[PDB]
RNA sequence: GAGUACACCGGAAUGAUUUGGGCGUGCCCCC
RNA sequence: UUAAAGUUGCUGCAGUUAAAAAGCUCGUAGUUGGAUCUUGGGAGCGGCCGUCCCCUGCUCGGCGCCGGCCCGAAGCGUUUACUUUGAAAAAA
């Protein structure tokens, strides 16, 4: 009902449960005239490392600057309306291949793959920010990105990073960690 | 004004390598000093480097290791083949035991004896032993 | 100091430092809000304004340029914000 | 110092220093090998055995050897960590 | 250092690395434009446009809270100058160099700053001819000048 | 409704009732 | 005449005092030019790693099966240098 998939097919069952849920909250709270237009793209759930799972909600791009307006309720009524799990927001963002000349407009670099990982990356901590990106490089050649997050509004994500580096991981394929530093504030 | 930055980078590692510092701060990042450093952190002649990210141009800090004797560059990238590497390696190596020519190969950023045992070869970078 | 630690040095080399020679390069200003003792508004202002300024309503002059800092007129007070 | 059969062939493993990784030569007077003492744990006692460090003539002759010899035993855990 | 100066300064702004528009602005972005396309047609260049805004509106920058530059928001509305003003500026300077020098035959180092803000007219000038903003057939010349703003 | 302290309220919390303000979101006015 | 000559210096010379930085500056041709655009894995072998296959599009038609599928192909694909292979390149 609310959940738009770019494609003409079938949507799956947990992503429906999702939109679901999202519609039985905006008609059964203050938020529906704020909620109209506002559809999800797809869902997706992972097994985070340890002994708990997380869930990614797909957002469409002119939609990002509407929930990050309410991402605090939002969040708070996934988290009280299911048992024990992290739900983020993650915009879905198209990525094109490198124009070889073994293959037209000319590609936007907002499309290019470190631009749509960076995007991904700051889309993922939204109540606290990146204040400092930090890439070590391990004796067997490979990149370990440190990521330094301020120090106001830390109450309610010092424990989420575990969820953050496990939903890193399953959708783009990097190591990272995150940090608290002493360093301006 | 600035016109190589790889120069000033291997430059700078070769002062405070004979400072005897264990760390260095290279201004201005780029793809072909990270491969460089890579090649010669493989081939264990330093240690970790940090490339810290700005949204203007990284910089990185090696940690430094009492490993080394000579970086340098070559200005500007003579082409190479196959042929003209024996050459190259006589008259810039000090001994045929050990020391590496870093060449640019279109398999990548590669040292010259790789570029022997997968027959290809192309512009150079540099030397370090 | 042949091994000094550049990666974590300690906040008061960063702040000791120049604006542009830090490990990441910070502005040394900031935004400040000052308000008049005889108006009710509240006006945000720049720490280097460099030029005149007036309060809304046409009443009194906030700051006063110079060389480095603003002039901040008397009486009225100010706070340092950030996000 | 190996061959193709792999025997030793040189005629001495030179030192090399504690701080820099140098080698130190044959005639390098100035090179020092400094011998460091442990303690008992809980007696306070000198036990017998011995901690070694070897500096090189360069850091002497630079001056920025005791910083170097802290660092080492702050490394080998002789001063304590708060220091 | 310079390109007309022995002195080697360092002296410019020094970007945040913190990228998002601050909580405590008010403004929206069409609010913002608003306020640039009322003062655009108050009759400033973008520099002043520009540190208007920093200084009596609180934004830091409007490419970070619009997502597009000054000088493209003007000229998306079409009300952009057709000179650039720092070669305006520098015609300027030139003009008012020979308006002074004219008079005083005999001053010499006006003649040698004519000549080197004619250097960099003619090298800007070139460089505006590279990037089509000028006309090909576009020409300094000294009885021009006085027609030029 | 100029609002420094303000005067009427609508939402809303536990059938019935109600908790000093401002915009500088954190320290400023009155006790 | 060649090496010796690192006394013609591309490899590879010198310019404070021994031979040698134009009095200074602007300037066209020439030379040299900042960072950034695709990363990472699976199938297996020896014990994560040195080899193994993969991440440019449509109209004629052949390793085959019962109008439905794979393969081939008359036709073209953003251009340079660099690099590797192949042809041809008279003898002494």
């Amino acid at each position: 009902a609310k959940i738009v998939k770019p494609n003409g097919e079938k949507p799956d069952e947990f992503e429906s449960g999702i939109s679901q849920a999202l519609l039985e909250l905006e008609m059964n709270s203050d938020l529906k005239a704020q909620l109209r237009e506002l559809n999800i793209t797809a869902a997706k759930e992972i097994e985070v490392g340890g002994g708990r799972k997380a869930i990614i909600i797909f957002v469409p791009v002119p939609q990002l600057k509407s929930f990050q307006k309410i991402q605090v309720r939002l969040v708070r009524e996934l988290e009280k309306k299911f048992s024990g799990k992290h739900v983020v927001f993650i915009a879905q963002r198209r990525i094109l291949p490198k124009p070889t000349r073994k293959s037209k407009q000319k590609r936007p670099r907002s499309r290019t793959l470190t631009a749509v990982h960076d995007a991904i990356l700051e889309d993922l901590v939204f109540p606290s920010e990146i204040v400092g990106k930090r890439i070590r490089v391990k004796l067997d050649g490979s990149r370990l990105i440190k990521v330094h997050l301020d120090k106001a509004q830390q109450n309610n994500v010092e424990h989420k990073v575990e969820t953050f580096s496990g939903v890193y991981k399953k959708l783009t394929g990097k190591d990272v960690n995150f940090e608290f530093p002493e360093f301006q504030l | 004004v600035r016109m190589n930055v790889l120069a000033d980078a291997l430059k700078s590692i070769n002062n405070a390598e004979k400072r005897g510092k264990r760390q260095v701060l290279i201004r201005p990042c780029s793809k072909v000093i990270v491969r460089f450093l890579t090649v010669m952190m493989k081939h264990g002649y330093i240690g970790e480097f940090e490339i810290i990210d700005d949204h203007r141009a990284g910089k990185i800090v090696v940690n430094l290791t009492g490993r080394l004797n000579k970086c340098g560059v070559i200005s500007p990238r003579f082409d190479v083949q196959l042929k003209d590497l024996e050459k190259w390696q006589n008259n810039l190596l000090p001994s045929r035991q050990f020391g590496f020519i870093v060449l640019t190969t279109s398999a990548g950023i590669m040292d010259h004896e790789e570029a022997r045992r997968k027959h290809t070869g192309g512009k150079i970078l540099g030397f370090f032993f | 100091p042949l091994a000094k630690d550049l990666l974590h040095p300690s906040p008061e080399e960063e702040k000791r430092k120049h604006k542009k020679k830090r490990l990441v390069q910070s502005p040394n200003s900031y935004f400040m809000d000052v308000k008049c003792p005889g108006c009710y508004k509240i006006t945000t202002v720049f720490s280097h304004a460099q030029t005149v300024v007036l309060c809304v309503g046409c009443s009194t002059v906030l700051c006063q340029p110079t060389g480095g800092k603003a002039r901040l007129t008397e009486g009225c007070s100010f706070r340092r914000k950030q996000h | 110092m190996q061959n193709d059969a792999g025997e030793f062939v040189d005629l001495y493993v030179p030192r090399k220093c504690s701080a820099s990784n140098r080698i130190i030569g044959a005639k390098d007077h100035a090179s020092i090998q400094m011998n460091v003492a442990e303690v008992d744990k809980v007696t306070g006692r000198f036990n017998g055995q011995f901690k070694t460090y070897a500096i090189c003539g360069a850091i002497r002759r630079m001056g920025e050897s005791d910083d170097s010899i802290l660092r080492l035993a702050k490394a080998d855990g002789i001063v304590s960590k708060n220091f | 250092g310079r390109m007309h100066a022995p002195g080697k300064g360092l002296s410019q702004s020094a970007l945040p690395y913190r990228r998002s528009v601050p909580t405590w602005l008010k403004l929206t972005s069409d609010d913002v434009k608003e306020q640039i396309y009322k003062l655009a047609k108050k009759g400033l260049t973008p520099s002043q446009i520009g540190v208007i805004l920093r200084d009596s509106h609180g934004v830091a920058q409007v490419r970070f809270v619009t997502g597009n530059k000054i000088l493209r928001i003007l000229k998306s509305k079409g009300l952009a100058p057709d000179l650039p003003e720092d070669l305006y500026h520098l015609i300027k300077k030139a003009v008012a160099v020979r308006k002074h020098l004219e008079r005083n035959r005999k001053d010499k180092d006006a003649k040698f700053r004519l000549i080197l803000i004619e250097s960099r007219i003619h090298r800007l000038a070139r460089y505006y001819k590279t990037k089509r903003v000028l006309p090909p057939n576009w020409k300094y010349e000294s009885s021009t000048a006085s027609a030029l703003v």
